[PDB]
C-alpha cells in the first residue's frame, strides 16, 4: 500500500 | 531476447540481508491480510478514488494521443490483489485483463469483489512476479502498482524485461509506487523496500527499459511517501 514516512 | 529476462547483476539493496526470508516474510504477511480494499490499501481506503482518477488521466494520454496508439484489446495487472485496480482503472479501458498475484486468497475474492465485469478477466495467475513470464506479444498495458517493492533490484530487472517481451505493438508497461526520500528503505512489517527516484530509474533504465514518461501523484496525504507513475517500454 502507500505508507506513512518511517 | 532471452525469454528468462536474464541480465547481468549490477546494484543491489544491501538493505535486504537475506533473499529467501525477504520473500517468505510477504508471502507470510499477505496470506492473512483480510481480501478487501482497506486490506489492499494498509489503511488508506480513502484514498483509492483519488488513484484511480491520476492513473486514468497518464494511461489515456497513451490510448487517445499519438500516431502510434496503445491498444485496448488486454491488460495484465501486476501484483492485482482482489482487483481494486483492474475493477475501476482496467476493465473500464480494456476488452479483457488478466491478473497475477501471489496470494490465492485474493484471487479467490477477485471473482466476487470484480462482480459482472469480472467475467472479462481471461486469466488470474497465481505466481510471485519473481517466477512469472507473461506470454509473449500479449499485452496493450502491463500495470505494476504497489509490488515493485517487493522484489529484489535483480528480480526486478529481469521481471521487466520479461514484461517488454510481452507487450503488443505499441504497448507500454507502468510502474506506480512510493517513493523513498533518499536510498532504500525495508519495511519490517510486510517485507518491502522502498526506493528513492534515481535508484529506481537507474534499475528501469539499465535493464534495458526505456522510460517514456515520469509524473508525481499529486494531492496524496502529507503524511505518506512520495508516489510516482512511469511508463516504460
Amino acid at each position: 500500500p502507500p505508507k506513512r514516512i518511517a | 531476447h532471452h525469454s528468462s529476462g536474464l541480465v547481468p547483476r549490477g546494484s543491489t539493496s544491501e538493505v535486504i540481508e537475506d533473499e529467501k526470508q525477504f520473500y517468505s516474510k510477504a508471502k507470510t504477511y499477505w496470506k492473512q491480510i483480510p481480501p478487501t480494499v482497506d486490506g489492499m490499501l494498509g489503511g488508506y481506503g480513502h484514498i483509492s478514488s483519488i488513484d484511480i482518477n491520476s492513473s486514468r488521466k497518464f494511461l489515456q494520454r497513451f490510448l487517445r494521443e499519438g500516431p502510434n496508439k496503445t491498444g485496448t484489446s488486454c491488460a495484465l495487472d501486476c501484483g492485482a490483489g482482489i482487483g481494486r485496480i483492474t475493477k475501476r482503472l482496467l476493465l473500464p479501458l480494456f476488452r479483457e485483463v488478466d491478473m497475477v498475484d501471489i496470494t490465492e486468497d485474493f484471487l479467490v475474492q477477485a471473482k466476487t469483489y470484480l462482480g459482472e465485469e469480472g467475467k472479462r478477466v481471461r486469466n488470474y495467475f497465481c505466481c510471485g512476479l519473481q517466477d512469472f513470464t507473461p506470454e509473449p506479444d500479449s499485452y496493450d498495458v502491463i500495470w505494476i502498482q504497489w509490488v515493485i517493492g517487493h522484489l529484489t533490484d535483480q528480480h526486478l530487472a529481469e521481471f521487466l524485461r520479461r514484461c517488454k517481451g510481452s507487450l503488443r505493438p505499441n504497448g507500454i508497461i507502468v510502474i506506480k509506487d512510493n517513493m523513498a526520500q533518499e536510498g532504500v528503505i525495508l519495511d519490517d512489517v510486510d517485507s518491502s523496500v522502498c526506493r528513492d527516484l534515481d535508484v529506481v530509474r537507474r534499475i528501469i533504465c539499465s535493464a534495458g527499459l526505456s522510460l517514456l514518461a515520469e509524473e508525481r501523484q499529486e494531492n496524496l496525504p502529507d503524511e505518506i511517501y512520495h508516489v510516482y507513475s512511469f511508463a516504460l517500454r
